[PDB]
RNA sequence: AAGCUCGUAUCAGUUUUAUGAGAUUAGAGGUUCCGGGGUCGAAAUGACCUUGACCUAUUCU
RNA sequence: UUGACAUUGUGAAGAGACAUAGAGGGUGUAGAAUAAGUGGGAGCUUCGGCGCCAGUGAAAUACCACUACCUUUAUAGUUUC
RNA sequence: GAAGACAUUGUCAGGUGGGGAGUUUCACAUCUGUUGCAGAUGUCUAAGGGGGGCUCAUGGAGAACAGAAAUCUCCAGUAGAACAAAGGGUAAAAGCCCCCUUGAUUUUGAUUUUUGUGAAUACAAACCAUGAAAGU
C-alpha cells in the first residue's frame, strides 16, 4: 500500500519460478495469482513478465494457456516489458504447434495461439516465415471457426516482409473463398479479410487479380459490395495505377495525370 | 538565439584544452522534456536530416552494383556473399553489428529478410533501396549531429519541437544546457 | 444521503416502484394482481380496455 | 351588430359549345490433417473398423 | 454522532512531514560479475592495471553526458501530531 | 472530596434520522455483457463532363486435347441485358470500350418545391474543358 515491500515481492516470486519448475500443474497457483495482482496493480515489474513467459513456454496446457491469456488480456503494456519478443515467438511456434506434432492442444487453444502470435507479429515487425505456411492449411471454408484464423492472418502482415508468402496466402485463400459458386458471406469474408491483409502489406496481391477483386463492386448481395469498395478505397490512396480508369475516384486520377508527366 | 553559439564557442575552445584521444570528437545534441508517456504509443518518427561517422556502411548487391561501389571507398557483398552466411547466427550477427548503416539494391529488400531476418530489423538498421530517432519506450533521447557549423543544432532543435532541457555535448567534453 | 434511490444507483451501476428491494423484473410481475383494469374518463366510456380485452377484429390471413 | 368606398354590371350548389388532360441421395465414393476408438505401433501421417461432415449426380420454378 | 473555532490559562518531553543540501544503489538465465536504460566511441592515462579487438548474451562493459526509479544522511526554517 | 483546560456551553460543517412534517404517485458483418441483446471496435455511406467507336442478355449450328461452363467463328436476337432483382425511361444510347479534361469554378439577378433554409430549375458576364462543328 504505502511503498512495494520488494523483500517480499522478489521473495513471493522466487516460488513461483520454483513451482513453475515441478512440470506436474503446481505451477497453476503461480499464473492464477500474478495474473491477479498484476490486474490490481501491485507487480508492475519486468521480473514477473518472465514467470508468464515461463508459463506459455511449458508444457501443460493449463499452464502454458494461462499465460497466454495472460500476454493476451489488442495486447498488454506487458509486452513492453518483454526481453526478446522475436525469439519469444519464434520459440512458441517452433515448440506448441509445429516442432513435434504432439496434437495436444486442441482448436480452440490453438486458435488462441495463433491470435498471440499473429498481435505481437504486427505489432513489432518480426519475421518468422512459417506462419504463412502453417495458415495455409486452415484457410479452407469447410474449416472449424476459420473467421477466427483469417482474422489473425491479417494481424501478421508487414510492410518488411517478402510479399510472395502471402501472395502464396492470397491465392489461397481467393482459390478458395471468392471463386465459383461460392456464397455470399464466404465471398465477403475473403475479400474483407484480403483488403486488411493489403492494408498492411499493400505489394502483396497483383493488379491483375486486385481487378478481379473489383469485379465483384456492383454485386446485388450488400456483402461483397462493402468489401470491394473498401478494397477500392484502400488501393485509392496507395497505389492508384493498378486500379483502371473506371474506379480512380476524381482525385487518384487527377494526381496521376498531374505526376504522369 | 547566439546563445548557441557562445556555447560552442568554448566547446571549441574546449577542442583545443584536452585536444586529442587520438580521434575525432563527434557532436551529439541530448534532448530533455517532459509531458509525453511513451508506454502509451505515442510514437513519432523523423528522418528530415543531412557528421562524419567514420563512414562504415556494408551495400548489399548484384554485378552491376558491386563494381559501381568499388569505387566510393566502401564495403561491398554480393548476394552470396550473404546467402553463405545463415549457417552461424553470431557469424551473422557480427556483421550485423560492425557497420553504422545497411544499404542494398532494389532487387535484394524481397531476399534479405529470408537471409539476415531476425537481426537487422529489431537492430534498426535495416537496409534501404538504391538503383531514426525512434520513441520507443524512454523520455530520454541523444542523436549525432556533426563534428569538430553551430547552424546544425537549431537546424535539427527546430525539427524535434516540429516532432513533438537541450544539451550538447562532445565525446568526453562536458555538458552545456 | 445514502439512503437515496440516486445514491444507491450510482453505487451499483425505469420503471415506478423501483427500490433497494423490488426491481424492474420484479415491479412488473407484482403489477399483475391488480392492474388488470378497465380505464375510462370521467362521463363514463372507454378509453383503454382491460388487458386481453382489446375488442378488434384483426386480419386473419 | 356597428358601419364606409362607392352603385359597377360582375356574379351563380344551373346549363350549352369548342378543346385539352424450397428439399431429396436410397443406390457410388472421398475426406476431417481436431473426434478418434479397434489387434498392432520403443517407433507408424497405417490393413481396416464404425460416428460422422463433406463433393456429388435428383426434383420444383 | 464525529470534526473546527471560541470559552482556554501556566509547563515539559517526544514522533511524522514540508525544503533544501547531500550519499549510494540494481542476481530470470548465460556471461569473469549484481547488465537501470539511452547516446556518443576505441584511453585522461598514478597502473598502461586497462578501454577496442575475444566469447556469452535482447542489450557489453574503459572514458563522459543525458534523465527514470529505489533507498537512506542533517535540520536555517516551516509546520502537524 | 472528585475532575480539570479535556468534558460542558455557544456557532458552523459532514453523517445518520418515516421517530415526525409536507407532498407526489441510416447499413451487411468477425471482435464484450443481458437474452437467442441494447452496447464496442472497423466499414460501407459511391466518377461527373463532352467527342468518337461498338451493341447487350440468351439461344442455335460449328472447331484438337476442350466436357454443361476455358478460347475462336457465323446466324437469329426491340432489349428479355446494363444503368446503386417482378415497375417507367434509354439501342449509331442515357449502355460497354477508347481520346481529352476535372463547369463538382466565380459574379448578377429569376422560378417551383418550399414563413426558416436547403433541393432542383431555367437565366446572363467572365475563367475553363470538349468536338472539325453545330453546340454541350
Amino acid at each position: 500500500t504505502n511503498g512495494k515491500n520488494q523483500k517480499l515481492n522478489k521473495s513471493t516470486q522466487a516460488v513461483c519460478f520454483n513451482l513453475l519448475d515441478q512440470p506436474d500443474s503446481q505451477g497453476i497457483w503461480a499464473t492464477k495469482l500474478t495474473r491477479e495482482l498484476w490486474r490490481r496493480g501491485i507487480w508492475d515489474d519486468s521480473r514477473t513478465v518472465e514467470i508468464m513467459t515461463q508459463a506459455a513456454l511449458h508444457q501443460d496446457v493449463k499452464i502454458v494457456m494461462s499465460g497466454v491469456m495472460f500476454f493476451l488480456d489488442l495486447n498488454f503494456s506487458a509486452i513492453h516489458l518483454l526481453r526478446d519478443p522475436q525469439g519469444f515467438a519464434e520459440k512458441l511456434f517452433k515448440e506448441h504447434l509445429s516442432g513435434k506434432t504432439k496434437n495436444k492442444f486442441d482448436m480452440e487453444q490453438k486458435i488462441s495461439l495463433m491470435q498471440l502470435l499473429s498481435r505481437l507479429i504486427g505489432t513489432h515487425k518480426l519475421i518468422v516465415l512459417g506462419i504463412y505456411t502453417f495458415f495455409l492449411k486452415y484457410l479452407t471454408p469447410k474449416q472449424r471457426d476459420v473467421t477466427r484464423i483469417m482474422s489473425a492472418c491479417a494481424q501478421a502482415c508487414h510492410d518488411l516482409v517478402p510479399p510472395e508468402v502471402i501472395n502464396v496466402m492470397v491465392r489461397k485463400i481467393a482459390d478458395e473463398f471468392v471463386s465459383d459458386g461460392v456464397a455470399n458471406e464466404v465471398a465477403a469474408a475473403g475479400i474483407n479479410t484480403i483488403r486488411e491483409i493489403c492494408s498492411r502489406a499493400p505489394l502483396a496481391i497483383d493488379e491483375i487479380l486486385l481487378q478481379d477483386l473489383v469485379e465483384y463492386k456492383g454485386s446485388k448481395a450488400k456483402g461483397v459490395n462493402m468489401a470491394a469498395k473498401s478494397l477500392i478505397a484502400l488501393y485509392r490512396d496507395v497505389a492508384p495505377e493498378m486500379l483502371k480508369k473506371k474506379d480512380r475516384g476524381k482525385n487518384a486520377a487527377m494526381e496521376v495525370q498531374e505526376a504522369k508527366k | 538565439s547566439s546563445q548557441v553559439r557562445e556555447h560552442v564557442k568554448e566547446l571549441l575552445k574546449y577542442s583545443n584544452e584536452t585536444k586529442k584521444r587520438n580521434f575525432l570528437e563527434t557532436v551529439e545534441l541530448q534532448v530533455g522534456l517532459k509531458n509525453y508517456d511513451p508506454q502509451r504509443d505515442k510514437r513519432f518518427s523523423g528522418s528530415l536530416k543531412l557528421p562524419r561517422p567514420n563512414m562504415s556502411i556494408c551495400i548489399f548487391g548484384d554485378a552491376f552494383d558491386v563494381d559501381r561501389a568499388k569505387s566510393c571507398g566502401v564495403d561491398a557483398m554480393s548476394v552470396d556473399d550473404l546467402k553463405k552466411l545463415n549457417k552461424n547466427k553470431k557469424l551473422i550477427k557480427k556483421l550485423s553489428k560492425k557497420y553504422n548503416a545497411f544499404i542494398a539494391s532494389e532487387v535484394l529488400i524481397k531476399q534479405v529478410p529470408r537471409l539476415l531476418g531476425p537481426q537487422l530489423s529489431k537492430a534498426g538498421k535495416f537496409p534501404t533501396p538504391v538503383s531514426k530517432f525512434q520513441l520507443k519506450k524512454v523520455l530520454c533521447l541523444a542523436v549525432a549531429v556533426g563534428n569538430v557549423l553551430v547552424n546544425q543544432i537549431l537546424m535539427s532543435v527546430n525539427f524535434f519541437v516540429s516532432l513533438l532541457s537541450l544539451v550538447v555535448k562532445s565525446s568526453m567534453g562536458p555538458a552545456f544546457r | 444521503t445514502g439512503k437515496k434511490e440516486k445514491s444507491r444507483r450510482i453505487r451499483e451501476g425505469r420503471v415506478k416502484g423501483e427500490n433497494f428491494y423490488r426491481d424492474s423484473k420484479r415491479v412488473k410481475f407484482l403489477n399483475m394482481y391488480t392492474s388488470g383494469k378497465e380505464i375510462r374518463n370521467k362521463k363514463g366510456n372507454l378509453i383503454r380496455a382491460a388487458s386481453f380485452q382489446d375488442s378488434t377484429i384483426p386480419d386473419a390471413r
